[PDB]
């Protein structure tokens, strides 16, 4: 059985009456849902995985970079010197979950090992006709909404001694963060429990301990344009920038407050560019989500130092729907 | 956290002679992540081997890489007037100190000499003592300040040439640094130097105030 | 075919900031990822950090956060190095280099999904040197020996050029008729900021009486020029 390049069909669960983009955009885009989904196991069979080389990554990319383009339109956009004008009517904006599917002619295998690390062999495949329901959440720094491990955190990565990888990090559990921008119109602000942010870094240190036997620090993000600086992600059709540096520092050996900022101006995820919304919507705009992963990057530095540091990363949207597809792969059929 | 070793940390050879380089990562790793690079004065390194044993663009087969795990080694099979340089090995991020591939001579010793500061340069309110170790072969060499037979340390730089062209000999300057004051207030000062060429250590030295 | 085109020489006061560039060309900007290494004279080249040009991202040394920043410019594909709080530490090259291309054209490639360590592009290099000193041309003194301290027919004469600053002097012996036997030294920045040399040439000691020596030191910086006789004291 080898891997193969084809076009999965998307299958959702929009609504007819919504106004919201992505229900919109899946009343055309997908077919209804599976009520009775089969899989089935693979007596007798290992399989090769690779997460970090999967097409279904770069499908899922050039579908959502799609729906962006259709639902968000910014007031002005900068690609190069070409000054695009149209149309910035405020939006219903909110991720629902989005199964792939493969044709006629293909599967999709599935490693259900739960100790898997993201590439390697799997004993333990099954055949699905279609993942998963995947939110597609475009953020920076903290995964939200997504999947969650079964047993204890696991650290994807293609080599983590490598400092130049991204290394994903799944939870077992879920911690909470609200954001909210009260009834200067541009001030928000984020909400986390810190007994259940500090019991998440502790599982954290364990498995990264693993790897490296030193004291595991985190720090904040120290380079980069705001959207990778910062938590970045949209709600209530409005871009939140939020300031992590609260949740990112911490050495090992009560409610934590995320200071945000509403932005018309944004750099772009699908392509090198600016783009400018307009201001801000009235009244109160309320995201309740719950953080299921980190993107972290790894301080280079060739000292035999007494620590190793860990900083949030990301801006590779890339990698978002990488730490939801890691466990599949498409296969052509006789 | 993967340091590098290399050794040795001089290799000297003749042309047509072989060389044989050695690399050592701190903990095992994967062939496919240590490379070679070469660098020559003035500028930038140069990369000769990628993987352990993939050579690069205009990098001769005589150049060989190999090893693994914690023992890799870089092989020159016949040296030619063009591949003295500095050898770094690299893993990830981590250079090793390098290994300096030099032209083979016969043994040298130096010819030492001592210069007392000139009287115009002690107006100034400062004493420059200079030793010179001239044209010796190899490099090692042992350049130790007594002043009243008390030896002294920290108040001296050493300057060395690059390997001569003509003859690969080294020369090196060693200048001692006094105030006035220190100078005026001591009378002997001896440099003694320590070199393979040489069947003991020689002392030159000198008493202040005289021809 | 790549090219990474480094700014000129700076030459820094103690405290100060400095700010290196590196232009590229040849290749898709955004593809790989930019790094600096430091190379100290006589020493091995070291890692600073490398920087992604998409986003902007960075992961810094663990002993340069807080020294270095690395930044870019997009539409000029121009990388940036600003380095703070500099120190005589802080005296090296530094160069702008990147690995091997992973991608020439795939749909989403970036630099992060290449392998980064296998440096085969490397910018000329910028040297950046720090010092209190502002330019100064050289003192210049005679190398004697001391005549109750000599040998057969081979004796030893020179001339210390010292504290001045920038680089470099140039020293030639009886207006260049006497080339061979000499040994001008590299030149040393010490503690004051200054640089310092000594130039010798070894002569016949049967020489000393007839043959008058002289250095000719030329500091185009400071635009002085010195001839200094060199013989033993009585
Ligand atoms: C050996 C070392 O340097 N660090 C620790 C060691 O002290 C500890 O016993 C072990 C966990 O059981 O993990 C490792
Ligand atoms: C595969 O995984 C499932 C669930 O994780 C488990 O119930 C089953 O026993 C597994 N089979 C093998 C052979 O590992
Ligand atoms: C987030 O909001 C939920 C309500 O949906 C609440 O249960 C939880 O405690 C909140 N978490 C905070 C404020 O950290
Ligand atoms: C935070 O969470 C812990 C356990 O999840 C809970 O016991 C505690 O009450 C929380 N703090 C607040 C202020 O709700
Ligand atoms: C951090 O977590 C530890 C236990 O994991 C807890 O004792 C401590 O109180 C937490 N930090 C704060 C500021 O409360
Ligand atoms: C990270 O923390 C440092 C320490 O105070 C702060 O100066 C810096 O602004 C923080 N970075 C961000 C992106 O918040
Ligand atoms: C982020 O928060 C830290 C701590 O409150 C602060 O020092 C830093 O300036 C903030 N960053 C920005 C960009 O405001
Ligand atoms: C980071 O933590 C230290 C102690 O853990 C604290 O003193 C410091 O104020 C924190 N930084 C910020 C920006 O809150
Ligand atoms: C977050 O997780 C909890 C349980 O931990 C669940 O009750 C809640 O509905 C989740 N919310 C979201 C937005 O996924
Ligand atoms: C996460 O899911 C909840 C429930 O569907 C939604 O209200 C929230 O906006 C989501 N968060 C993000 C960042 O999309
Ligand atoms: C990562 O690279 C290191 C160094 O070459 C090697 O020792 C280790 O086995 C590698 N790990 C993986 C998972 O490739």
């Amino acid at each position: 059985w080898k891997e193969a390049e084809t076009t999965l069909f998307c299958a959702s669960d929009a609504k007819a009456y919504e106004t919201e983009k992505h229900n919109v955009w899946a009343t055309h885009a997908c077919v209804p849902t599976d009520p009775n989904p089969q899989e089935i196991h693979l007596e007798n069979v290992t399989e090769e995985f690779n997460m970090w080389k999967n097409n279904m990554v770069e499908q899922m990319h050039t579908d959502i970079i799609s729906l962006w383009d259709q639902s968000l339109k910014p007031c002005v956009k900068l690609t190069g010197g070409s000054a695009i004008t149209q149309a910035c009517p405020k939006v219903t904006f909110e991720p629902i979950p989005i199964h792939y599917c493969a044709p006629a002619g293909f599967a999709i295998l599935k490693c259900k090992d739960e100790e898997f690390n993201g590439i390697g062999p799997c004993k333990n495949v099954s055949t699905v006709q279609c993942t998963h329901g995947i939110k597609p959440v475009v953020s920076t720094q903290l995964l939200l909404n997504g999947s969650l491990a079964e047993k204890e955190v696991k650290i994807r990565c293609e080599n983590i001694t490598n400092n130049a990888k991204t290394i994903i990090v799944q939870l077992v559990n879920p911690v909470k963060i609200n954001c909210t921008r009260p009834n200067d119109i541009r001030q928000a602000h984020c909400n986390v429990n810190r007994t259940e942010w500090n019991n998440t870094l502790h599982q954290v240190v364990e498995q990264l301990r693993k790897h490296f036997n030193k004291t595991i620090n985190f720090a904040n993000s120290t380079g980069g344009d705001l959207e990778i600086t910062t938590h970045s992600f949209n709600c209530g059709g409005e871009f939140f920038y939020c300031n992590t540096t609260n949740l990112f520092n911490s050495t090992w050996n009560d409610t934590i407050i995320l200071p945000c900022r509403i932005k018309q101006i944004i750099n772009m995820w699908q392509r090198v560019g600016q783009a400018m919304y307009a201001p801000p919507i009235r009244g109160v705009i309320r995201c309740e989500s719950n953080i299921t992963g980190l993107i972290l990057t790894r301080d280079g530095g060739n000292t035999n130092s007494t620590r190793e540091t860990f900083r949030p990363g990301g801006g590779d949207m890339r990698d978002n729907w990488r730490s939801e597809l890691y466990k599949y792969k498409v296969v052509k059929i006789e | 956290y993967i340091g590098l070793t290399q050794s040795p940390g001089t290799l000297s050879v003749s042309p047509g002679e072989r060389a044989t380089l050695s690399c050592r990562p701190s903990q095992a790793i994967s062939k496919s992540h240590l490379a070679w690079y070469s660098q020559k004065s003035g500028q930038p390194p140069r990369l000769l081997l990628t993987g352990t044993y993939e050579r690069a663009s205009g990098v001769p087969d005589r150049f060989v890489g190999s090893g693994s795990g914690t023992n890799y080694t870089l092989t020159i099979a016949s040296v030619e007037a063009e591949d003295f340089a500095v050898y770094f090995c690299q893993c990830f991020e981590g250079f090793g100190q390098g290994t300096k591939l030099e032209i083979k001579r016969t043994v040298a010793a130096p010819s030492v000499f001592i210069f007392p500061p000139s009287d115009e340069q002690l107006k100034s309110g400062t004493a420059s003592v200079v030793c010179l170790l001239n044209n010796f072969y190899p490099r090692e060499a042992k350049v130790q300040w007594k002043v009243d037979n008390a030896l002294q340390s920290g108040n001296s730089q050493e300057s060395v040439t690059e390997q001569d062209s003509k003859d690969s000999t080294y020369s090196l300057s060693s200048t001692l640094t006094l105030s006035k004051a220190d100078y005026e207030k001591h009378k002997v000062y001896a440099c003694e130097v320590t070199h393979q060429g040489l069947s003991s250590p020689v002392t030159k030295s000198f008493n202040r105030g005289e021809c | 075919q790549h090219s990474q085109v480094q700014s000129g020489t700076q030459i820094k006061t103690p405290g100060a900031s400095v700010t290196l560039s590196c232009g590229t060309s040849g290749y898709d900007f955004m593809e790989s990822l930019i790094n600096w290494v430091r190379q100290e004279i006589g020493k091995r080249p070291e890692w600073l950090g490398w920087m992604n040009p998409r986003g902007g991202g960075v992961n810094y040394a663990q002993r340069f956060q807080g020294k270095v920043t690395m930044t870019r410019d997009v539409s000029s594909g121009t990388a940036y190095l600003t380095l703070r709080g500099l120190t005589s530490d802080d005296t090296a090259k530094y160069y702008c280099v990147r690995g091997k291309s992973c991608c020439n054209g795939r749909r989403y490639c970036n630099g992060a999904d290449c392998f980064n360590w296998d440096f085969e592009y490397w910018g000329q290099g910028t040297l950046v040197i720090v010092s209190p000193a502002s330019t100064k041309g050289p003192s210049v003194f005679p190398l004697a020996p001391s005549s109750k301290s000599t040998s057969g027919g081979t004796a030893a004469l020179g001339c210390l050029v010292k504290d001045y600053f920038p680089e470099p002097v140039t020293v030639s012996w009886n207006s260049g008729a006497l080339t061979s036997g000499v040994h001008t030294f590299p030149a040393v920045l010490q503690s004051s900021g200054l640089y310092s040399l000594s130039s010798v040439v070894t002569v016949p000691s049967s020489s000393l009486g007839t043959q008058t020596y002289i250095c000719n030191v030329n500091h185009k910086p400071s635009n002085t020029k010195v001839d200094k006789k060199v013989e033993p004291k009585s």
